[PDB]
DNA sequence: CAATATCCCGAGTACATGCACAGGATGTATATATCTGACACGTGCCTGGAGACTAGGGAGTAATCCCCTTGGCGGTTAAAACGCGGGGGACAGCGCGTACGTGCGTTTAAGCGGTGCTAGAGCTGTCTACGACCAATTGAGCGGCCTCGGCA
C-alpha cells in the first residue's frame, strides 16, 4: 500500500532556488521531517486559538494568528507577507 | 553599637525568605509594562488583574535567575554575585546565546 | 525613563529572596537588562492573542495563555 | 546483561568530551559520565517501551524511540515523524 | 607541547561519525530495556536512534561543562562542572 | 556584660466563608445504530543467530611538569547606618468596550463521476563523490661563514 511523503515538494522547491544543485537521499529525510513537524505546530497552535474564542472553524485568521506566535522574527513578517500573497491570488 | 558587615544580609535573606509579599512596587511597574506595550499596539487597555499576572511572573522568575546564580558564585570561589555571573547562568539554560 | 523605576532597593530585596549576601554595584543596571526582555517577550505574545480576538484590552487570560506558550505557567488566575 | 555500561570505554568518552572542545579531562569525568548516560537511556527507553506495549508488539521499532524523544524536547530528525 | 590535544580538537569537530562503538552500545540498550520488560526484540533502526541521540546531548553536556570550568579561570573539567551544568539546567 | 532584635501571648478586629435558597440547563434514560475494529486468519521478513578473520582499538605502562592548588599577597569597595525627598498610597466620577442579542447569508461537508498525479517500480544507467596517491609550501632548527667589547 501508498506510504506518501512531501519528498516531491521539496525537490521542486530546491529546482526553484538552486537550478544546478540536488539532495542525498538521508538528507531528504531530514526536511520530510522538518516540514511536517512545522506543519503540525501550526496545527496544534490554530487548534487552541480556536477553542480559546470559542470557534468551530479555523479560518485564514486563525493561522495567520498561529505564524505570528510560533515564528521568531523577521520570519513572522515574511511568512505573513508571503501567505497574504497566496489567499488573495486564489480569492481571484 | 553597630554590627559586623554579613550580620544584616543573612538577617534579609531570613526575612524576605519567609514573606510571600509583592517586592517591586505597584505603580513604578505599572508605568513599564505599558511603555513596552505601546511599542506593539498603540492605545491599548489593560485589566486590573492582567498587570497583577505580569508582577507574579516577573518576581518568579528574577528570583529564580538569581537562585541559579549564586550557584555560579559560590562555584567560582566567590560569595560576591556580578555580571560574569548571570551571563553564564542565562547561557547554559539557553535564553540569550 | 520608567524602566529606572525598578529601583536600586528592590532588586536587592528580589536577591535577597534568592539567598544572596553580597551584590557588585553592576548588577543594578544589568538585571534591568533581563526584566527589560522578559517583559517584552511575553507581552509580544499576550498583544498578539489579543489583536487575534479584535477586542483592545489586554486580559488576565491574555498573559496567562503568553506566559503557558513560553513554558512559564502560573496557577492563580485561571489555568 | 552482565555489566555492559562498562562497554563505554574511557576513549569514547575521549572523542565525545573532543568533538565538545574541551582540553583536559580529570580522571572522575569517565565514571561520572557512564553515570549521565546511563540515566539518560533509562528515561528514554522506558517511553520507548510505554509506546510498544501500547500497540500489542514485542518489537520496538524507530518511531516508538522518535515518539519518546519527541515529548521531552528532544525532537531527532532523521528517522521519520 | 599541549599542541596534539588541541590537534584533536580539529578532527573532530570536522567528522561526522558516531564516536561510541556500536556493538558495545547497543548490548548497553538491550541490557537497560530488560528491567522494563522481559524478551523485546529491537528494530536496527531503533538502536542507531537512540545513539544519534545520546552522542548528541553527551556532546552537549560537554559544550555546556566547558563553560563552568572557564568560568573557575580552570582549563580541566571535572565533575563538579558536570553537576552544576546539569543542576543549572534543571535536570 | 549590654544592647538590638526575634519570639510569643492576649485584645480587639471586618469580612469570608461556609451555608441555605431558588431555579435552570443538562445529565440521565431508552431505543436505535452501524460500524470500528476485534479477532481471527495466514504472509513473508528481519530480527536474530552463529563463524572466521583481521586490524583497530583498547589497555597498559613510564616518565614528568603542567596545571592545579595553596599561601600569602596588597587594594578597594558593598555593607552599615544615618540622615533626608519625594513618591507610592487612598478617594470622587465618564464613558468607552465588552458583552450579548438579532438577524445577519458564506461557506463546508457530502455525495456525485471522472482522471491524472504520485509514488513504487528499474539495474534504470552511470559518475559525483570517494578514497588513493602524489606534489608544494611554509616554518623551524642546525650548521656555518663573518665585527666588535671586555681582558693581558
Amino acid at each position: 500500500s501508498r506510504k506518501e511523503s512531501y519528498s516531491i515538494y521539496v525537490y521542486k522547491v530546491l529546482k526553484q532556488v538552486h537550478p544546478d544543485t540536488g539532495i542525498s537521499s538521508k538528507a531528504m529525510g531530514i526536511m520530510n521531517s522538518f516540514v511536517n513537524d512545522i506543519f503540525e505546530r501550526i496545527a496544534g497552535e490554530a487548534s487552541r486559538l480556536a477553542h480559546y474564542n470559542k470557534r468551530s472553524t479555523i479560518t485564514s485568521r486563525e493561522i495567520q494568528t498561529a505564524v505570528r506566535l510560533l515564528l521568531p522574527g523577521e520570519l513572522a513578517k515574511h511568512a505573513v507577507s508571503e501567505g497574504t500573497k497566496a489567499v488573495t491570488k486564489y480569492t481571484s | 553599637h553597630r554590627y559586623r558587615p554579613g550580620t544584616v544580609a543573612l538577617r534579609e535573606i531570613r526575612r524576605y525568605q519567609k514573606s510571600t509579599e509583592l517586592l517591586i512596587r505597584k505603580l513604578p511597574f505599572q508605568r513599564l509594562v505599558r511603555e513596552i506595550a505601546q511599542d506593539f499596539k498603540t492605545d491599548l487597555r489593560f485589566q486590573s488583574s492582567a498587570v497583577m499576572a505580569l508582577q507574579e511572573a516577573c518576581e518568579a522568575y528574577l528570583v529564580g535567575l538569581f537562585e541559579d546564580t549564586n550557584l555560579c558564585a559560590i562555584h567560582a570561589k566567590r560569595v560576591t554575585i556580578m555580571p560574569k555571573d548571570i551571563q553564564l547562568a542565562r547561557r547554559i539554560r539557553g535564553e540569550r546565546a | 525613563d520608567n524602566i529606572q523605576g525598578i529601583t536600586k532597593p528592590a532588586i536587592r530585596r528580589l536577591a535577597r529572596r534568592g539567598g544572596v549576601k553580597r551584590i557588585s554595584g553592576l548588577i543594578y543596571e544589568e538585571t534591568r537588562g533581563v526584566l527589560k526582555v522578559f517583559l517584552e517577550n511575553v507581552i509580544r505574545d499576550a498583544v498578539t492573542y489579543t489583536e487575534h480576538a479584535k477586542r483592545k484590552t489586554v486580559t488576565a487570560m491574555d498573559v496567562v495563555y503568553a506566559l503557558k506558550r513560553q513554558g512559564r505557567t502560573l496557577y492563580g488566575f485561571g489555568g
